[PDB]
RNA sequence: ACGGACCAAGGAGUCUAACGUCUAUGCGAGUGUUUGGGUGUAAAACCCAUACGCGUAAUGAAAGUGAACGUAGGUUGGGGC
RNA sequence: GUGAUUUCUGCCCAGUGCUCUGAAUGUCAAAGUGAAGAAAUUCAACCAAGCGCGGGUAAACGGCGGGAGUAACUAUGACUC
RNA sequence: UUGACAUUGUGAAGAGACAUAGAGGGUGUAGAAUAAGUGGGAGCUUCGGCGCCAGUGAAAUACCACUACCUUUAUAGUUUC
RNA sequence: GAAGACAUUGUCAGGUGGGGAGUUUGGCUGGGGCGGCACAUCUGUUAAACGAUAACGCAGAUGUCCUAAGGGGGGCUCAUGGAGAACAGAAAUCUCCAGUAGAACAAAAGGGUAAAAGCCCCCUUGAUUUUGAUUUUCAGUGUGAAUACAAACCAUGAAAGUGUGGCCUAUCGAUCCUUUAGUCCCUCGGAAUUUGAGGCUAGAGGUGCCAGAAAAGUUACCACAGGGAUAACUGGCUUGUGG
RNA sequence: AGCGCCGUGACGCAGUGGAAGCGCGCAGGGCUCAUAACCCUGAUGUCCUCGGAUCGAAACCGAGCGGCGCUACCA
């Protein structure tokens, strides 16, 4: 649920905003991929 | 609107007290000039913790302003303020109208 | 609320004022006490005025 | 108060006049000018200001101006004493750029009738725009001697590419009161065209055609 | 007597007017993050089960060409710029900086020549001549050339 | 340095004016804190005075003069046996030393109208409704 | 439509600070003893100095200035004499 | 995040986010610097990070169009705009 | 997180900014010399030498241009990387 | 052993910061929501021949525009039709006759106007200064707008006279704060000078929810006070629609 | 039921109150034995109708026509 996690809630299961999180984010915000230079499968 | 740069009007300058020639300019506000008492009070009130302490206006409705004319006597330099109605375009001493002229299209 | 033609009043009673009411019931008692203190002091320092 | 007070100008202009009027006697005319510099200002990034004002009296009536115009304007300019050039002789001069290269050189300015718009760019080439002299309008009711007096006296301030401008604001052989007035009207006209007004000027040189180019500020 | 002529500006008035959110339309103009933009997409949705409407707005900046997006309740006001277009006749183009002339002979040597695909094509169509008429869009203290047309008559 | 507000995670639960955590200042000086800690350490003595001796970026250093109220050299010697009185117990804890009277604002004049006879006592007096038998 | 099965007992415009109109009382260009002192048959009663409040002057942002031409005016009514 | 195995996992980096450079520049706080002033002060330059500009990234958030003509019966449209 | 001040002492070698002044043309084609610009405009010198005109170009050349950046250079010093 | 005047720590300064905090998330409304504006206004009608008069009644309009499209004076007469004149024709200019306005007067609509309020020309700034009175909306408050005088200074005309913006009916804005103009005046309270600041009178900067808070959502996880002042089922009236 | 949008050359579409434009398509000539490609040249529009305001509308206003859409929730 949204009370529990940044990814909680919704009438479908989905993250809803980018799961890439900046290095300067604060505790409680660093859920997902932290300071990711890239995402997705490597070499396409 | 178009107003001449020069105008004959009454001057209450204790030496004219009659219609004299005036130079016309538009009034400009001037710098808010901190060390004004309201600005000092505002800075003191905004210091510290508490957030924004005064209203911040948002609901703009007007698109024009009233134009104020600054009239300067050419004999004693006494000044006077006149107010015109709202207008979108204002100009001073430019391009007096031509009556019987073909449209330029 | 504001109503009728009445003067604007400034009754400062918006704090817990009932906790700090002093009623001088002891006015007569303290006057008797003050006279007693004056009499005892006169006796102690007599004949100084 | 401004950055310039008329008192300091009054003392520079006196020996500026005293050199030309007394010391050096050249066989021809001497012209007083104004040169201005710009500082912390960039023509590519900033806004290219453009201004002109009607100077009270002409700095030099000895400059040649050509009257482009229709039959009515050429008729009243040929009787004026100003070289009035037709529209039908220019008709096929566009064949060669040399034919109009001399045209721009000889005439110090150009003014044309209101039929210049459709024609003067395309009838001629872009040379007049390149040369800095583009014809200015004249109407059928505008007294042509009025414009040739006005267009001869006006000084134009233009940020073309370089930070230094210069307008001519008098001839030496005037009385000194109108000289200090016009040299003072032209400076504060120049600052009025700038972003920060007096905070963009860094060089103001006033002088006469041949001699002591006095700095001011 | 007096001096300096009291040279002034004689100005007034706003560059944006507040009108509405639901009264906007695509191809209209709106201010997003203080930039003038042309609306290309607007959609409305209800926020809840008995709530009200909100408008999502997609628009391109009229100068930089960048996409801007913003969203607002349909009944609050947004600013619309006072976008105006002006005809000019194309004189020389030297260091970029197209020099232009109004319906009168008064000149505008003030507007940068476009450096894009329209601007270079404008210069190529200008080199051989065929005098052009260039349109200038001038919203919110910024000016830019957006179009150019071959003159129709009077060859 | 400052007295950080010891609330968990900085979350004060109230109005925005009380949301401050970092730029808050203790109302007593570090010299008074030094006197408090030495007097607690040496509860058998009475703090007489203190003075500054040194400081670096992290610490301020003080020296406290304490008098022994039990020593017969102090219990005799009239110039000092006032400190043996029970009313001077933990005077440094009640702000009765020089630094404590300074932090309490105990001085003469118009600049100290709030704090001359103690500010809480001044407040009680200024906020007391005084009714007489024959009402005035 | 709601409250009410029955009975007893309890149960809701109070006191205070400041104040408006009206009324009563005292004295009146004055008025108010009761902070306090004196005294006492002792929280009563009685007696009282200097002050202080309000009032007898207004107006002005303020510096300031400050109320009879005259039977304290004329005209029109006006109870009573 | 997805959810055994099998077999696959297409296209889109314009937006939002994340990430990485440059000093060629725009914005640019406190302190420090300079100038005008009798001084409070005013003005200007310099000006960190961030922003802005520019790259990368979709097993990051996500997204993944219209219209029209055209084959020897019609119809459809491989093709074409 | 970034800057400043304090903590905070002792030192050196390459850079680089402030102020005075002397220098400097760097190019394509081509006048008549190798053209970094914009305003003015036909003169002093022992040289008629140069500019005017006529050819030459994107743009004139003598002169007034201690004027405009831009690129260098030697200082009593004063400041930073 | 490493590291070193760097880090660290303290204070101030800029950024970032739904991780957390506090708060808000207009009204009217044939329930609410969406829509609209009937929320400040103006014309005609509804409106029932004084005045007043409602609805989310009807048909429209306002947030402007104008150094003239304001003020005065002079001269002339407009839309339209008929008859005529090279190109010229149904529409170019010229002429005459008829022409109560069937034209024009910035802009809605209504009213008004012909030696004019229209059109053309000549001057001009009364779209000025000081205030008070009055009308409409009305509480007989404000605001907006307007009317008639007074005391000045003016414009125009031969003059009578007219003129205190627009022919009339709409075209707009408190307190606090900032700013300008005026008097060159009052105050900074121990006494002066000069800056600086604060006052008095008069304009502007704006509140369109227009007598004027600074304001995003969701809740099917929901809460409370209430409401049959108000919807969803039944009944009642109606019966378009259905039969 | 209420509301919004669109209509332009044969086709798809731009369009600043001063009579309309891009791309193809089409047409003429050329090259080729011929067609295409290619080269050189031209032409094509009550701007859905019918009225109105404006000197003048493709744009503004009123209707009429034909298409595309949106809302359609708490019960
Ligand atoms: C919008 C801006 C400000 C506005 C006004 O001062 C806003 C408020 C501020 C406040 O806290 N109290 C008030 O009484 C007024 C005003 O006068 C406008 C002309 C200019
Ligand atoms: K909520
Ligand atoms: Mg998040
Ligand atoms: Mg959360
Ligand atoms: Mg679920
Ligand atoms: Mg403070
Ligand atoms: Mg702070
Ligand atoms: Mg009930
Ligand atoms: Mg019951
Ligand atoms: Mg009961
Ligand atoms: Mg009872
Ligand atoms: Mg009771
Ligand atoms: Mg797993
Ligand atoms: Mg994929
Ligand atoms: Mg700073
Ligand atoms: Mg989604
Ligand atoms: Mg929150
Ligand atoms: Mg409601
Ligand atoms: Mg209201
Ligand atoms: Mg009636
Ligand atoms: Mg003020
Ligand atoms: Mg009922
Ligand atoms: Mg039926
Ligand atoms: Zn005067």
């Amino acid at each position: 649920n949204p009370v529990d996690h940044p990814h909680g809630g919704g009438n479908h299961q989905h993250i809803g905003k980018a799961s890439t999180i900046s290095r300067g984010a604060v505790s409680g915000q660093k859920a997902g991929l932290i300071a990711a230079r890239r995402t997705g499968l490597l070499r396409g | 609107v178009n107003v001449p740069k020069t105008r004959k009007t009454y001057c209450k300058g204790k030496t004219c007290r009659k219609h004299t020639q005036h130079k016309v300019t538009q009034y400009k506000a001037g710098k808010a000039s901190l060390f004004a008492q309201g600005k000092r009070r505002y800075d003191r009130k905004q210091s510290g913790f508490g957030g924004q302490t005064k209203p911040v206006f948002h609901k703009k409705a007007k698109t024009t302003k009233k134009v104020v004319l600054r009239l300067e006597c050419v004999k004693c330099k006494t000044r006077a303020q006149l107010t015109l109605k709202r207008c979108k375009h204002f100009e001073l001493g430019g391009e007096k109208k031509q009556k019987g002229q073909a449209l330029q299209f | 609320a504001i109503s009728k033609n009445l003067p604007i009043l400034k009754n400062h009673f918006r704090k817990h004022w009932q906790e700090r009411v002093k009623v001088h019931f002891d006015q007569a008692g303290k006057k008797v006490s003050r006279r007693n203190a004056r009499a005892t002091r006169a006796a102690k320092i007599a004949p100084r005025p | 108060m401004s950055k310039i007070t008329s008192s300091q100008v009054r003392e520079h202009v006196k020996e500026l006049l005293k050199y030309s009027n007394e010391t050096k006697k050249r066989n021809f005319l001497e012209t007083v000018e104004l040169q201005v510099g710009l500082k912390n200002y960039d023509p590519q990034r900033d806004k290219r200001f453009s201004g002109s004002l009607k100077l009270p009296n002409c700095p030099r009536p000895n400059m040649s101006i050509c009257i482009f115009g229709d039959a009515f304007d050429v008729d009243r300019a040929k009787s004026c004493g100003v070289d009035a050039m037709s529209v039908d002789d220019l008709k096929k001069l566009n064949k060669n750029k040399k034919l109009i290269k001399k045209l721009s050189k000889k005439y110090n300015a150009f003014i044309a009738s209101e039929v210049l718009i459709k024609q003067v760019p395309r009838l001629l080439g872009p040379q007049l725009s390149k040369a800095g002299k583009f014809p200015t309008p004249v109407s059928h009711n505008d007294d042509l001697y009025g414009k040739v007096t006005d267009v001869r006296s006006t000084i134009k301030f233009q940020l073309k590419k370089v930070l230094c401008l210069a307008v001519a604001v008098g001839n030496v052989e005037m009385e000194e009161d109108v000289l200090v007035n016009q040299i003072l009207m032209s400076v504060n006209f120049f600052v009025s065209l700038l972003k920060k007004n007096w905070q963009n000027v860094g060089s103001l040189v006033v002088k006469s055609s041949m001699g002591p180019a006095f700095r001011l500020y | 007597e007096e001096h300096t002529f009291e040279t002034a500006d004689a100005g007034s008035s706003a560059a944006t007017y507040p009108m509405q959110c639901s009264a906007l339309r695509k191809n209209g103009f709106v201010v997003i993050k203080s930039r003038p933009c042309k609306i290309v997409d607007m959609s409305t949705s209800k926020t809840g089960k008995h709530g009200h409407a909100k408008v999502h707005l997609v628009a391109i900046d009229i100068f930089t060409g960048k996409k801007l997006e913003d969203l607002s309740p349909s009944t609050h006001n947004m600013e619309v710029p006072v976008v105006k277009r002006n005809e000019y006749q194309l004189l020389d183009i030297d260091d970029g900086f197209l020099s232009l002339m109004n319906m009168d002979g008064d000149t505008k040597d003030d507007v940068k020549a476009p450096e894009g695909e329209l601007g270079d094509s404008l210069q190529t169509a200008f080199d051989e001549g065929k005098d052009l008429m260039v349109t200038i869009i001038s919203a919110m203290g910024e000016e830019a050339a957006i179009s150019f047309k071959e003159a129709a008559r009077t060859d | 340095g400052n007295r950080k507000r010891p609330v968990p995670k900085g979350a004060t639960y109230g109005k925005p004016t009380n949301q401050g955590v970092n730029e808050l200042k203790y109302q007593r000086s570090l010299r008074a804190t030094a006197e408090e800690r030495v007097g607690r350490r040496a509860a058998n003595l009475r703090v007489l005075n203190s003075y500054w001796v040194n400081q670096d970026s992290t610490y301020k250093y003080f020296e406290v003069i304490l008098v022994d109220p039990q020593h017969k050299a102090i219990r005799r010697d009239a110039r000092y046996n006032w400190i043996c009185d029970p009313v001077h117990k933990h005077r440094e804890a009640r702000g009765l030393t020089a630094t404590g009277k300074k932090s309490r604002g105990i001085n003469k004049g118009h600049k100290f109208n709030n704090t001359k006879a103690g500010r809480r006592k001044t407040w009680k007096r200024q906020n007391t409704l005084s009714l007489w038998r024959y009402r005035k």
